[PDB]
């Protein structure tokens, strides 16, 4: 595994483009989850815990390129499966890299 | 309002067409695709969604996400590489994730037939370029609708065509 900042974002939607957000540092074996949660630690830092948002009420969305937008999860269509066993996706999965904007979006 | 993947093998073409499609534009250098969204309108007016993805399995995991409520997928080859001609692993890709939508296949650098050093190399390996009829034939034994073909460098017009057929499928 490695560590990444990524650019994190609220959004009012799933969409296109990106913004100035804020620098969080996560690691590439975070499931989509955990990243989220550090996401919301850093862009709630300070705010307590009654005026955040309940964390699964949010998506998380890669924004890459210009206009590119996609909603990851812990487990989707993509997820490896070997018996009655699947893996839960992390960042490493889906190959995120260091720098990329990512939105949390109203699920 | 229609939505469109294309996807096929790393330095195929799709980027290229695209482009030409979307931003009048042609990237004659290469450089690499991970995912991105273009918006065309074709003349009832069409407003095509138009994703792109990465040819490499290094993408595997996040080019599926992709075809989510899409209209078509546009599984491209490049022409002058019958090794492109892969599309075993894209057609059972597309069914693997993508079994409600229709398939169109799509020939790109139509150009390279008459340049001679891709014809010259080419035949050092006993190969020629995948020609329109052979794209009829494997568009048929892929079960895809249709075959469509253009070449984004010498050829706009025909990127047109290419995507005005696609319009006019999917509604
Ligand atoms: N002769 C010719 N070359 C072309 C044509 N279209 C694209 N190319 C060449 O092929 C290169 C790669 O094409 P590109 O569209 O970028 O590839 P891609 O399929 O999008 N690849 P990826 O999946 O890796 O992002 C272009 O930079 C260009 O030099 C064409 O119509 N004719
Ligand atoms: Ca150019
Ligand atoms: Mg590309």
């Amino acid at each position: 595994y490695r560590p990444l900042t990524l650019n994190a974002l609220l959004a009012v939607g799933p969409g296109a483009g990106e913004a100035q957000g804020v620098p969080v540092k996560v690691l590439d074996c975070d499931t989509i989850s955990q990243a989220k949660e550090k996401m919301l630690d850093q862009l709630y830092k300070g705010v307590p815990l009654t005026q955040r948002p309940d964390p699964r009420t949010l998506d998380v969305e890669w924004r890459s390129g210009v206009a590119g937008h996609l909603i990851l999860s812990d487990e989707d269509v993509t997820s490896e499966v070997q018996g009655l066993w699947r893996r839960l996706n992390t960042l490493q999965h889906y190959k995120v890299p260091d720098g990329a904007t990512v939105a949390l979006v109203p699920c | 309002r229609c939505k469109l993947v294309l996807v096929g093998d790393v330095q195929c073409g799709k980027t290229a067409m695209l482009q030409v499609l979307a931003k009048d534009c042609y990237p004659e250098t290469y450089v690499p695709t991970v995912f991105e969204n273009y918006t065309a309108c074709l003349e009832q007016r069409v407003e095509l969604s138009l994703w792109d993805t990465s040819g490499s399995p290094y993408y595997d995991n996040v080019r599926p996400l992709c075809y989510s409520d899409s209209d078509a997928v546009l599984l491209c080859f490049d022409i002058s590489r019958p090794e492109t001609v892969a599309l075993k692993k894209w057609r059972t890709e597309i069914l693997d994730y993508c079994p409600s939508t229709r398939v169109l296949l799509i020939g790109c650098k139509t150009d390279l037939r008459t340049d001679l050093s891709t014809l010259m190399e080419l035949s050092h390996q006993k190969q020629a370029p995948i020609s329109y009829e052979q794209g009829c034939a494997i568009a048929k034994q892929l079960g895809a609708e249709i075959y469509l073909e253009g070449s984004a460098f010498t050829s706009e017009k025909s990127i047109h065509s290419i995507f005005r057929t696609a319009s006019m499928l999917c509604l």
